[PDB]
């Protein structure tokens, strides 16, 4: 059955910002994606279905579970253990004090590696798997560039090997080639790890590149579910033609 | 007592109020339990957790032993066990086994503790995440949530750094399999010596106004790794006085010329062993 | 008398200095035995404010206020609460404070002791005032 | 061979006597009595009451004598007496709507009914130092005026008055007591304010400066300085109507901050206030300050500076506590040290043999 | 008419206290508060607990078989403790064999943020041994200890399975006469 | 009809005169004179000096006097007076070697070359309030001793030729001065050194405890408290050679602080300095532990806590400006306060429905 | 004859202060750093002010101490009384007869001649102060022109209230380059600083900055087109003089709310209500 159930979530902190009657289904191993404007409100979505922003009304269905039923502790080994939240900015979800290897080893050792060799051996697997150069593991993300901050946040949440992963418009501030070989590498690690992903951004070319399938918001509301090379080849609403020629 | 304070100094609410957190401390090892603190005579950093914890523990009968830094003659240390004797009048030993109630602030004395024993410590600190969270707010959940995961990535931060645990004293310790605890100061060398202890230890921050306890005979463990095992100091000399091999050195400077001698840190410990 | 009028003599004893109240019974020289059931106790009085003025309340300090209270020989008993330290201030007080409510002293003592101390404390806080009205700023007129 | 020996109680002992005989000074002058500490150092009394606690001049007086006038160690020795008393009575709730003015002045307005009385005080004062005082002076003879009190209502009461400011209501809420339970962030502003009352005066200044550079800005204005007599009444048991116990020279300042438009209601002044004992102003304006910048969550404002961090504005705020343990580094720590140092002589060993 | 206290109340409620301690840090280990020579009938054990540990800042219920006039009037006027009439208000519950499960259910066990902030459940039993036999093991005991209190099915119930999970739960304190006995909220009890 | 009457010059003379009557007390006592400050309240007067600019006892005792106590005050009437003087030399550097010492603890060795020289302290004093000094008694008689002061290295010297910490070693870079130029952050340590001894003394406190809580720790041990006269020198245009003009009471605080491994040589502790006039010792330690945590961008470490921002820091540390710009809010503010009526009238009249 | 040198200030401090003044009248708008020393008047009240006047005052100059636009407010008695004592010059309460203009927060209503000098007493000299604290950064901003936080703050406050919701210290541009704050003087006197014939100085002496408006130099308050520069505005005249064109500041005469609004310029109002 679905692994992350929407059910009519709507959340207005002030006059029409926020989101409203939200509702869909996400199964195993498919990207979605988001988009819309600015004030759209999806980035609003995006926290409230990371069990970070409680809904003033609908449901949320990890597995067969309803995420804010569960208790603060059991949502907060959630966020952890098996669920993965990759900021756009790095270090929101990377400890700054913290190297590269212990970053990426704190969420083993949260679950209770206590074993230095086998903590660094797995940070040094990660860090190959992002194509990070293993030889500054000790190196401190602030020494990084953004886009190796970014990779860096993407093997610190894949540690775990998290069956669901969040992604607030990561390539936000990053050039164009390493943004196409940042979402190429997202790609393989999609593909090759059966977990779903998803992504929300402010531009369609990062969700024609990653997305499975597609929804779109405006002013808080889903518009129109949608599908890669659909929606973007073929805007039926007319808010999505507006989207698609602004890109064009 | 003739000094026209109330016995121990401290008014008979706020001795109930202290005895409440103790009790419930008791009863939550490893767990800092919140207390109305007062002002003391000693400031605080001082002691005064410490010394209200004895004042709501200590009676007529008992013997009081004052230790700063292992040792009874040390300036702050007799400048409590004074201060004690002028509210209470209590008989004072520096005899570790003729103690009831040890005041103990930065060291374990070297001989075992027996049961029906108190030993009481100053903790500046009372939160073992206070250097990776500054933030009570957090900590106090991260207590509550058991999610002492930044303890463990700063025992690795600190290998990677240097090869080697930087945390030399004030050692964290699991207690009781549940919670993490930051015992006073002490130095790594006595962390085992918190391990099924026969006798009862409290921990009281006057300053941070916390008061904790660890029953007798309750299992209390170091963190480290399984590649990196916890470890003690070590020194090439053996004490300069009582030659002595299995005690806490520390390093007296003769002269400039660099000329030094170790000498035990418990000066009761090296007593008896030189008149042996 | 009703507790307006003791509460009354009862500030008028309060804010009286105690050298001119301890100067002002000498003279009287009045004979009251009594015993003093609570000996001046010295201690805090929780001082509350309220933010703003006049919103919520909230605890501002402390401030030192020796009680004390005495019983005469008939029965009828004294208090005094006055801020300061001087346990014999209170005593006093107390013995006043009983002794106003006999009609054989209520009489002569609320003229020739409360009266002319709430004269001499209105004096005193005029002539302060005045001196202090000659720092007030002026700016228009009629 | 060495013995060890014992020094440690005729040591201290010795430093005692020195320190006191450094306190009495040279034996030809007298020895300074504490009513002229308290008479003539009134406004180093002022502070020593607000922050340790007890507002009785005589006990400020004679901390700072035996303090040997350090203000710190003076605040301490007052608030560890505060432990010794009992406390006998809670006083009814101040009401400063009717204090004896000795100051009133006004920001907001060039005029305000019952005037601006400057009072006694070092505004406007040209800072020299005035030599003269090496020698005794003659007392100065002091003018007078008419003695009547103009009637003198709170700014904000005209403010609100007009709608501009919202009146402070009292929703019958029990304050939050620090000195008998520790505290528990985020404090009600009931025991915000008890604590910034008892805070370091430094750190308060400093901190309201920053918030007025731009560290959280608040916009202040001084809208009310008063300081004056207050009369303090309690409800004893054994009587149950209320006595007037006496009265105390309290110092009120109450700012006007930035004005917020909230949802539904028209834009309005938001506020701070503080309160002290004795003339001291300063401590009671970085009060109010600090109190509105603390006021930030309620305002959902983003906390731009320290200045509006709750737990770290309030947490190093208390003087003793603050003093205690930047002085406990004094206290003998080789034992934490030789520890240190056995760890990094292993490390130099490591590195270079 | 008040029920008299401690004729020592510094000396005696150090003592008291002294004893409560031991017999708190070391489940199991029966303990005997003789500072009292008469309890406030309905034991000596019961009282000595709240007059050494009750004051104006710990609400206290008394079951309703306990919850004698007289011993009302003599905490007000000793302990100055609210007599508070509900179980979830009350920081020291005390009771005797006959409580409920409802009413244990009731007892504050604290939050998992604060689980001091719960109650102590003082819990009189006709007697200290012949009830059915229990293990106790964890802090405070060496091996383990063999205590055969008679007490509720309840309380059994409450101690074996522990629903709220540790740090939340109450603390016990069995009584009988002047003797006393505590089983910690983080004491591993086992039927035999 | 109204007319405006002048009468601000009278109301200022009528404040001043009240505040100079209040300051004398009440005239039954004698007028306390500035050798009784200066002897007996001696660590306000140390406070004033190390504060103010000056290291001359006498006129900070003066600046106390006038300033009825207020310690802001006396440090602000000091800082003015300082402008008025002419400079006459710059003292040849320090040697704090040469100290005759009064007071040397160090807490990282249980003993040391020279002793424990406790000295006067009010450490290990029970702070109770000694009510016999409300009457004046008589100071006890000091026991002696030999009368000779063994060598007392420096315990950085000691660790130094250990190599566990390093020497500082003298440039000849030309120190920076504060008080001709101001200043401009990032700021050299001799700049930060300057600009911390003219802190004040509380904001400095509570910086440092907030360090020792965490807020960026340095791990700080009091490697060595020394408070003695120390000679001070200088080299006229007149003479070709240094002249001694005399000695001043100064307090020296050296702290370690926690190791760093350097990429290619051992690791070794770093350390922080403190250096005040008089016998405060407090205000040196936070100096020194403040010095630390802004020498953050020379190791390269990131500022966690606001003790660790040098602008922040810095920008409020001076006492005289913070008092001065929190105190300006008693100035009439009634034209932008108006302005802000005007705009606020505005606002609220749009949304009124 | 005061015993202190004339203007209380040392040679070499006049001569750095002069320095400074000449080298921010060479840079109009720019925030000059110069060692202010520590005045008899506390920080804050003025230092920066009575620095640049004892700087440019000499003994044939009359001067005009004003605060808040009265000649009689209390701070401006004691600088005027401080100068008349370190000095001996000549004061005057007329704006036209004075050739040193000391004032706080207003700019007299009477228009200023050639060869007068107006100074400015500035708490914060920095008109991005308020958005950015950091001095380390504004000093950049300033350096390379980067001024559009300050427009991306004004559009905030229109969101928010539809108006700038600055109302004095109000931002402008000097000779098209430098966004400079003047001193706290309410936009009713911006207006008056455009191409004006009188030397402006702006001193912060505990900010410890100079900076400066020669004559006839362009001054342009920040706006928009869809929002142009308002001005405060009232209802009522001066209830003295009658005046409608002047600052007027609001006295309450009574608890009931009786309140009368006055120049706050008092020459002003003197010279209308004597014509
Ligand atoms: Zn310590
Ligand atoms: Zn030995
Ligand atoms: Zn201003
Ligand atoms: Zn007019």
């Amino acid at each position: 059955q679905p692994l992350l159930s929407v059910n009519n979530l709507t959340h207005l902190y002030a006059p029409g910002k926020g989101f409203s009657d939200v509702s869909f289904d996400l199964w195993p191993g498919e990207v979605l994606g988001i988009v819309g404007e600015s004030g759209s409100g999806k980035t609003t979505l995006l926290k409230s279905i990371s069990a970070r922003l409680t809904p003033q009304q609908g449901e949320i269905h990890y597995e067969n579970r309803s995420l804010y039923a569960m208790s603060e502790a059991d949502r907060r080994r959630l966020l952890r253990t098996e669920w993965g939240v990759v900021h756009q900015h790095p270090l929101d979800g990377l400890r700054r004090q913290v190297s590269a290897g212990g970053n990426i080893g704190e969420r083993l050792m949260a679950t209770g590696a206590r074993h230095y060799g086998d903590i660094r051996a797995t940070a040094q697997k990660w860090l190959e798997e992002v194509e990070i150069p293993a030889n500054r593991i000790d190196d401190l993300p602030t020494t990084f560039s953004g886009g190796m901050q970014q990779r860096l946040q993407i093997a610190r949440n894949l540690v775990t090997h998290p069956k669901l992963v969040f992604m607030d418009e990561p390539t936000g501030g990053l050039d164009v080639s390493v943004q196409a070989r940042l979402l190429d590498l997202l790609r393989g690690l999609v593909v090759e790890l059966n977990l779903a992903v998803v992504i929300v951004t402010h531009d369609l070319g990062a969700a024609r590149l990653l997305a499975d399938r597609l929804l779109v918001m405006k002013q808080g509301q889903v518009v129109e579910s949608g599908l890669t090379d659909r929606v973007l080849d073929d805007p039926h609403h007319p808010y999505t033609q507006l989207l698609v020629s602004s890109v064009l | 007592n003739l000094s026209g304070y109330n016995f121990a100094y401290l008014d008979e609410q706020t001795k109930r109020m202290i005895r409440r957190a103790i009790l419930k401390a008791v009863a939550i090892p490893g767990y800092q339990v919140p207390f109305g603190g007062r002002e003391m005579p000693m400031p605080y950093g001082w002691g005064t957790g410490g010394i209200q914890l004895t004042a709501s523990v200590i009676g007529e009968s008992d013997v009081l032993k004052v230790i700063d830094q292992g040792a009874d003659d040390t300036t702050n240390a007799v400048s409590i066990r004074n201060f004690f004797k002028r509210v209470t009048g209590v008989n004072t030993t520096e005899r570790t086994d003729d103690a009831t109630v040890i005041q103990t602030r930065h060291r374990i004395p070297e001989t075992p503790l027996t049961e029906d024993q108190i030993i009481i410590f100053q903790v500046p600190i009372p939160e073992p995440l206070r250097f990776i969270e500054p933030r009570e707010t957090e900590t106090r959940t991260m207590h509550a949530l058991e999610e002492y995961g930044v303890m463990q990535v700063k025992l690795y931060e600190d290998i990677a750094r240097f090869g080697h645990i930087a945390t030399t004293y004030a050692y964290p310790v699991k207690v009781n399999g549940r919670y993490v605890m930051d015992p006073s100061p002490i130095p790594k060398f006595d962390n085992p010596k918190m391990d099924m202890m026969p006798a009862l230890q409290l921990f009281g921050a006057g300053r941070e106004k916390r008061i904790y306890a660890v029953p007798p005979f309750t299992r209390v463990e170091s963190l480290d790794f399984d590649d990196h095992p916890f470890t003690v100091q070590q020194w090439d000399e053996p004490c300069a006085i009582c030659g002595s091999t299995h005690s806490y050195l520390d390093e007296v400077v003769l002269d400039d010329a660099g000329n030094r001698m170790f000498v035990c840190s418990d000066t009761d410990y090296c007593r008896q062993q030189s008149e042996a | 008398a009703d507790t307006a009028t003791r509460q009354h003599w009862m500030s008028v004893l309060a804010h009286s200095q105690p050298a001119e109240l301890a100067a002002r019974l000498n003279a009287l020289n009045i004979t009251a035995d009594y015993e003093v059931i609570r000996a001046a106790e010295t201690g805090l009085v929780q001082i509350q404010a309220r933010m703003g003025g006049t919103g919520e309340r909230f605890f501002a300090g402390d401030a030192t206020l020796t009680r004390a209270a005495v019983r005469l020989t008939d029965g009828t008993l004294g208090y005094s609460w006055v801020q300061g330290r001087d346990k014999q201030h209170a005593e006093r007080c107390a013995l006043i404070d009983a002794l106003m409510q006999q009609s054989r002293h209520f009489q002569n003592l609320s003229e020739t002791l409360i009266a002319p101390l709430d004269a001499d404390r209105m004096a005193r806080i005029a002539a302060r005032q005045a001196e202090v009205n000659a720092s007030r700023v002026d700016f228009f007129t009629m | 061979m060495y013995v060890a020996v014992k020094g440690g109680e005729k040591a201290i002992d010795a430093a005692h006597a020195l320190q006191e005989s450094r306190r009495r000074g040279d034996t030809d002058l007298p020895e300074l009595s504490v009513a002229q500490i308290e008479q003539q150092l009134n406004l180093a009394v002022d502070r020593v009451m607000t922050e340790g606690g007890i507002a009785d001049r005589e006990l400020a007086a004679l901390a700072l004598k035996q303090a040997s006038g350090d203000n710190v160690e003076a605040i301490f020795l007052l608030r560890a007496y505060r432990t010794t008393l009992a406390k006998l009575a809670v006083s009814e709730p101040l009401d400063t709507t009717g204090m004896r003015l000795e100051r009133r002045i006004s920001a907001v307005y060039k005029d305000i009914p019952g005037g601006q009385l400057l009072g006694p005080t070092y505004d406007y004062t040209h800072r020299l130092l005035d030599f003269t005082l090496l020698a005794n002076g003659e007392a100065p003879t002091l003018t007078t005026a008419d003695s009547e009190q103009q009637p003198s209502p709170h700014v904000f009461s005209l403010l609100a008055r007009q709608g501009l400011a919202k009146f402070e209501e009292d929703s019958g809420a029990q304050p939050d007591d620090i000195t008998r339970t520790p505290p528990v962030y985020p404090c009600s502003r009931s025991s915000r304010l008890q604590q910034l009352m008892r805070g370091d005066e430094g750190y308060l200044l400093a901190l309201a400066y920053s918030t007025q550079r731009g560290y959280g800005r608040n916009h202040p204005f001084a809208g009310e300085i008063r300081s004056g007599y207050i009369d303090v009444s309690i409800v004893p048991e054994e009587l149950g109507f209320a006595v007037n116990v006496g009265e105390l020279l309290m110092t009120e300042c109450e700012m006007v901050n930035g004005f917020i438009d909230p949802p539904g209601e028209p834009p309005h002044f938001t506020r701070g206030y503080g309160l002290v004992f004795g003339m001291s102003e300063r401590k009671a304006m970085a009060m109010a300050l600090v109190d509105r910048a603390l006021q930030a969550p309620e305002y959902g404002e983003h906390a731009t500076g320290p200045a509006q961090d709750e737990e770290f504005v309030l947490a190093h705020a208390d003087n003793v506590e603050v003093a205690g343990f930047v002085s406990h580094l004094k206290l003998p720590h080789y034992v934490d040290f030789q520890a240190e140092l056995e760890l990094l002589k292993r490390l130099q060993q490591e590195q270079n043999h | 008419t008040l029920e008299t206290a401690f004729m020592l109340p510094v000396q005696d409620a150090q003592h008291s206290f002294r004893r409560l301690l031991k017999a708190m840090s070391e489940p199991g280990v029966i303990v005997a508060l003789h500072q009292l020579k008469r309890g406030w009938q309905p034991n000596i054990a019961t009282t000595s607990v709240l007059l050494t540990l009750a004051d104006n800042d710990t609400p206290v219920w008394l079951s309703t078989p306990l919850n004698n006039d007289i011993v009302n009037q003599s905490l007000r006027f000793h302990t100055n403790a609210p007599l508070v009439s509900q179980p979830e208000q009350a920081t020291f519950a005390v009771t005797d064999e006959a409580i409920s499960s409802e009413q244990l259910n009731a007892l504050s066990t604290g939050t998992a943020v604060a689980p001091e902030a719960g109650a102590t459940l003082i819990l009189q039993v006709a007697s200290l041994s012949g009830g059915r036999m229990l293990r106790l093991t964890g802090a405070g005991i060496a091996e383990e200890r063999m205590i055969a209190p008679r007490l509720p099915e309840c309380i059994l119930h409450e101690l074996t399975e522990r629903p709220h999970p540790f740090p939340l739960g109450i603390d016990l304190i069995l009584t009988c006469g002047e003797r006393l006995l505590a089983i910690p909220r983080t004491t591993h009890v086992e039927v035999c």
